[PDB]
């Protein structure tokens, strides 16, 4: 009946959304860290290739490794630019819009939870409309509904209650009077009229919305209405719901091309054709056949398999055992960490500088 | 996901001009060379701009008739079509190539739009 | 008087906090972008130094440039690690805690704003208790209070209303009945008792807290009480969480992100590289490091580091690598991917020298 | 807001602990540990320190009267010859 407290069909979908929004900051942290980690993996591969080229200087394999190093360094560079220009804003915006909406929802739900007169009459009722609900251990009537923002640790992004189309559980409600409102439970938050609702000497001036525009509480003796938010379009009285949906839909994760390796052959791999043109052919506009001829010299082919074969040689190359910890691995593919590999590269650059002096003086 | 979205197509009379636009969403535009292809026949390269914006290339078919440019503030690449001919009728498709040269050749485009139809009429 | 609508002295301090929290995400975007920008500047310097070394093999300054390149590469590497491990969590946490608390506040304020019966009687009153207030642009009754999360662009946040000690405007209240509540305005949100408040057939069964625990609405015919939040220490936890997350922020200002102005031997990476690659010993005396540095830098002070950086910045690259009429000095070039491919060119040139020398 | 606070234990706040060598001083260098956690160094005087990366803490198992200070050195060796500590604690007497 109009003007009565709200059964679980009304508030449980709001709890589900609230608990899912609580994971958006966790997913933002996961994605920002994943982007950095992937840049670091690109940089490690660039550094291993660079070190191989210094050790094996003056060979066709070393020239292949210069091409490999350039590829991976350009990927690391472009990934950092994408993290700066695109991912940071995507993830800050998703975190902020989700957390803001979660605060709007949680304040409303926490108000319903506390606005009760007894174990059988209040604003937040169980499934049947028999008892008011209570919060215990992060649940309300068994429903996960912490009504707090949890401590933030990285957690992989997911989507169940807020997805590409909208908020799955926030569907059109055709009979709020029977499915949302109880028959008996008293709740002045269910109405703006004065007899049973928020009005004192008379009705409120106008309808009142709550939970960032989700529910409309009329100033007359009639049931609430709710927005259907399951089929959203970019646009509102319920704008925070749209904002969080749009920001979440916009997320790519650390999964754009900068962050991923390529499997489309050598000439088309990032940086390769331009480096062959500029450093080997020393001409501005070459034909694909000329690129392929050069690649054959250094990779013995132009397919993924020949790139992988050079990468295996790089990975198998050992460094001097004094450059790593006692009893620690020395093959480049067994070493990781940017700062670690950077100083090994410096060692081999100084070896190259010294060998150059000996050979030319 | 990343999206490249073309717009501006339609039914146009031969001899005039038409501006196509392609807007990239979800992507660091300044990291990518941007190109226009068209498909009636097999798909063919029309025009391209390098990732730096410093070099622009055209198919022989359109050189001196079409121009391309990019606006980094709007994440948009444009195709300015002039001297439109019936043989220009096609779906026009936008593509992005990471740190690319803005050519066809050996390039592998990581992202593609779904296209905008251009139909050039030579009747009245 | 108890059980009446709230005058502006009650809700305006909440608007001030809400407006300031709106900038916390702007500060997160600012700092994450600044960290990446600073890493990129370190990487550019590493690359310029590396290019100089590849070009000038044969001179002692080329070895100095290897040391410079290593220094900046290590700074870039460590900055990315700090962005990953430390700044990202700091800034996500500040964004989330501030935005969450802002949502709690704004839902409460927006309920007060709408819960009115006329132009002179409602839950959200002006300073004097004369008129109910209305939303007007980005204000309520003229007080900046958008009750929205604004579009996010990079900006450093103010710390006027949420600072190191707490929420400066949310002080202990000596007389809520007279200072927060009006004399006449009706407001069922001002108490939990049934005659004038939220109860229907009887009083609510307990006090109700609102705005993430800021205000306590009694179930009897009495004025609200509020938390003093101006002197916090590690039921109103969201207020604490936003305060601690904001004060924890360093910005992109830790050592990884800043250049060093002291001696050469104490610059990041230098002494270890001299020991490992030049002296080829696990331990060394400071004397010995200085002697090596003088061979390559002609000294060991910041002035000699600057002088080598000037040689690096003045070195031209081949004109074909930059385009017609474009600058060729390394110090006139910027951009990591741009400099990376120039380094690859000069590495290819080095390989061609060794192919004949060997 | 970087802070090193001694209590022996030294906890680093606001800093990527794994980027820093950490050292103990006295008022002279007392002990130090490399950024990688693999090497240890001691003043002659004190001959005969540890770190927990999960707790952002460096320890000094003591088995001398001065204020003992904690210090961090970016990507440092763990010594005190030519190094420059970027962050300092307040000290524990
Ligand atoms: C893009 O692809 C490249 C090329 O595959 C990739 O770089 C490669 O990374 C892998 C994984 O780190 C390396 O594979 C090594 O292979 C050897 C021999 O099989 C293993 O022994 C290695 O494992 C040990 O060492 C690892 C650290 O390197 C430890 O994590 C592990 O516990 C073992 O102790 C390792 O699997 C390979 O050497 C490199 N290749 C090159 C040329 O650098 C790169 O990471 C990819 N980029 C992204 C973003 O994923
Ligand atoms: C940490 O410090 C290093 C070293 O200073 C710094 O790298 C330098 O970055 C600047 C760009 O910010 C490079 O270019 C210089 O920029 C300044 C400021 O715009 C200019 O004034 C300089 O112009 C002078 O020098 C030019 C070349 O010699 C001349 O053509 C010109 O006429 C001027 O005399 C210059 O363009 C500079 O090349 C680098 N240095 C090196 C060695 O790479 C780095 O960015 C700093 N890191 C951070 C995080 O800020
Ligand atoms: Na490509
Ligand atoms: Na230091």
């Amino acid at each position: 009946a109009a003007e009565k407290g709200f059964k679980q069909a009304f508030w449980q979908p709001l709890c589900q959304v609230s608990e899912e929004l609580d994971d958006q900051p966790k997913g933002a942290l996961f994605t920002l860290q994943a982007a950095a980690s992937k840049i670091q993996k690109m940089r490690d591969a660039a550094l291993r290739a660079s070190i191989y080229a210094e050790i094996n200087h003056g060979t066709n394999r070393a020239k292949a490794a210069v091409i490999v190093a350039n590829h991976y360094a350009m990927k690391a560079d472009s990934g950092l630019e994408a993290l700066k220009q695109t991912l940071s804003s995507q993830e800050v915006t998703a975190t902020a819009t989700a957390s803001y909406l979660k605060g709007r929802i949680d304040e409303y739900l926490n108000l319903l939870l506390q606005t009760k007169e007894s174990g059988t009459s209040g604003c937040m009722m169980d499934t049947s409309g028999t008892n008011t609900v209570t919060k215990a251990g992060g649940t309300i009537g068994g429903v996960p509904c912490k009504l707090q923002l949890s401590p933030i640790q990285p957690k992989r992004p997911a989507a169940t209650y807020l997805g590409k189309a909208g908020y799955v559980g926030l569907t059109r409600q055709a009979d709020a009077a029977n499915n949302f409102h109880d028959n008996d439970a008293e709740c002045r938050l269910a109405s703006g009229h004065n007899t049973n609702g928020l009005g004192k000497s008379g009705q409120l001036s106008a309808a009142v919305t709550m939970a960032a525009g989700y529910v409309t509480v009329a100033n007359s003796q009639t049931a609430v209405t709710v927005q259907a938010l399951d089929a959203l379009q970019e646009a509102a009285a319920h704008q925070p719901w749209i904002d969080a949906w749009k920001a979440k839909k916009a997320l790519t994760g650390a999964e754009t091309a900068e962050f991923r390796n390529e499997t489309a052959g050598i000439a088309g791999k990032t940086g390769v054709t331009k480096l062959v043109e500029e450093a080997l052919l020393k001409k501005k506009d070459s034909e694909a056949s000329e690129i392929q001829t050069e690649l054959k010299k250094y990779f013995s082919g132009h397919e993924n398999e020949q790139w992988t074969a050079i990468e295996k040689l790089i990975s198998e190359q050992p460094v001097a055992q004094n450059l790593v910890g006692d009893n620690q691995p020395t093959k480049l593919g067994e070493l990781e960490g940017n700062a670690k590999l950077t100083t090994i590269l410096a060692y081999y650059r100084m070896e190259t500088a010294g060998k150059f002096e000996v050979l030319t003086q | 996901q990343v999206q490249l979205q073309e717009s501006g197509g339609g039914l146009v009379q031969a001899g005039g001009s038409l501006r196509l636009s392609c807007e990239a969403s979800g992507l660091t535009f300044s990291n990518y060379a941007m190109a226009w292809f068209r498909q009636a026949k097999e798909r063919e390269f029309v025009a391209g701009i390098s990732w730096t914006g410093s070099r622009t290339y055209y198919a022989d078919s359109v050189r001196g008739r079409f121009t391309t440019s990019r606006d980094g503030h709007k994440n948009t690449v444009y195709l300015q079509m002039n001297d439109l001919k019936p043989e220009d009728t096609a779906v026009y498709l936008c593509a992005a190539d990471l740190l690319g040269s803005g050519k066809d050749g050996t390039s592998v485009y990581e992202y593609w739009g779904q296209g905008t139809q251009v139909t050039v009429s030579s009747h009245h």
